[PDB]
């Protein structure tokens, strides 16, 4: 053991983009010796100290360390607004605190641009059928996609991980796979994309068997 | 028969 | 602090294409100035082979080296499932380290290849973007090219494969042409490379109504 390591991780963009839901930073501490597991932890807001973090229960990793985590709440707005979010941690073993800084990233929001496609002739010949959701131009890389279909979630879908397009922005693909009887019937599926560069956050395409 | 891609030979059964 | 081993396949497209030549890559990094030299034993399914070749061994400026080995393997040894071990020897080692790779294993499967046009929404922008989807493959080894007019088009971008549900694996690749080129009727192909498809290859084709 050379000391304990620090990440720090983002809110889930899905926490960030509802207001229902409530968005934390999460600083975590690994590698922490049994001999010294008290670590202090310092929070700060673009430069001024916070008070109003908490910790998790200390965690017993069984490699002979133990796993410290402080959680921090951050606003909805605040995050949005890029406000920096450091974490100091302190800690015996350590020869100096360690600070980690995580915030949105930077640069001008783009708004996603949604479409969807239906399956070719050919794949009418197959059980299932996949309908694609297309979500390009977008930044930053932060997203949410989703399916539904009759106020209902439909799970049986794959989402690409965010690919850095050629222009600076962001594009991924969603592919729902349905019955070929559901989708021959007319019924309507949609494409559900959160992203903060949309209208109040959020937009639904759909499409069925034309 | 044989496969190209833009001149160069893929493969041939 | 002792060197470390790293091998590596080859490029998929070498495997795929017979008139490429596939190699897999024993490469030995932390290699003291000390000892820096370097015992290479090289496997096939447990059988020793010897046509091996060193290259250049370089200075990386941290004050260690970089050994690699090389080894040529033949395209139907490679997509047959054999293992190649590479075992590095040296004297900063306690112990010599070896390491074996191979293609993944599992029964080969033939991608299914859609090409989706342009949605009419986004024809009233400057640029239109074309859809391959590449979906139902295994193992993910995959090659995915575009093309016009016997030439190539590489304003595209490509998804890495995602695993999906059924145990294969899936991909997009998006084609952004001006929309000028679109209209004219211009045909574009999307070319697939994948060990399961009729002589390694596949191309879909789509143009303008
Ligand atoms: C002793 O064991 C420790 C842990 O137990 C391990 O035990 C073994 C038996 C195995 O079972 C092993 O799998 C166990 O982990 C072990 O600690 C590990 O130390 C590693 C480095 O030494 C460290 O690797 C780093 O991981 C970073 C990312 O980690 C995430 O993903 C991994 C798995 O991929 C996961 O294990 C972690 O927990 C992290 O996951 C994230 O967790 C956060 C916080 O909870 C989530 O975010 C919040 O989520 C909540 C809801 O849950 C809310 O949404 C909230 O709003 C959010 O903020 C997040 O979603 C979650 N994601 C996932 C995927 O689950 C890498 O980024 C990092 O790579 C970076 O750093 C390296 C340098 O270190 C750089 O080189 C890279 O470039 C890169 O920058 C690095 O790989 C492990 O994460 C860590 N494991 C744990 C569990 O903490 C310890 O080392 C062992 N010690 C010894 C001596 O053996
Ligand atoms: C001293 O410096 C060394 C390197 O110089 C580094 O110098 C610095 C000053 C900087 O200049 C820095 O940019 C230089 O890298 C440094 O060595 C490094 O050691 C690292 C670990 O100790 C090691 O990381 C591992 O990388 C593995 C993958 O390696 C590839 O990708 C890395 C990342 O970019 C790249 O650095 C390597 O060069 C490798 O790149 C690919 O190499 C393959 C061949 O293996 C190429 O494919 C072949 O291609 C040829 C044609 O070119 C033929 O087609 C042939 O058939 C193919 O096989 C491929 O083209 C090439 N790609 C590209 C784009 O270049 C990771 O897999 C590995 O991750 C594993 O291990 C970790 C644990 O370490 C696990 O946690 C993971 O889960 C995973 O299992 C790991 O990340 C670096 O690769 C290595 N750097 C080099 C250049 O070798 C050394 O440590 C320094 N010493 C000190 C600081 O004391």
């Amino acid at each position: 053991l050379g000391g304990p390591s620090v990440f720090l991780f983002p809110p889930k963009p899905k926490d960030t983009l509802e207001a229902s839901r409530t968005p934390e930073v999460t600083c975590v501490v690994v590698d922490v010796s049994h001999e010294d597991p008290e670590v202090k932890f310092n929070w700060y807001v673009d430069g001024v100290e916070v008070h109003n973090a908490k910790t998790k229960p200390r965690e017993e990793q069984y490699n002979s360390t133990y796993r410290v985590v402080s959680v921090l709440t951050v606003l909805h707005q605040d995050w949005l607004n890029g406000k920096e979010y450091k974490c100091k941690v302190s800690n015996k073993a350590l020869p100096a605190p360690i600070e980690k800084t995580i915030s949105k990233a930077k640069g001008q929001p783009r708004e996603p641009q949604v479409y969807t496609d239906p399956p070719s002739r050919e794949e009418m010949t197959k059980n299932q059928v996949s309908l694609t959701c297309e979500v390009k131009g977008f930044y930053p890389s932060d997203i949410a996609v989703e399916w539904e279909s009759n106020g209902q979630p439909e799970n049986n879908y794959k989402t690409t991980p965010p690919v850095l397009d050629s222009d600076g922005s962001f594009f991924l693909y969603s592919k729902l796979t349905v019955d070929k009887s559901r989708w021959q019937q007319g019924n309507v599926f949609s494409c559900s994309v959160m992203h903060e560069a949309l209208h109040n956050a959020y937009t639904q395409k759909s499409l069925s068997l034309s | 028969d044989c496969a190209w891609h833009l001149g160069e030979l893929v493969w041939c059964t």
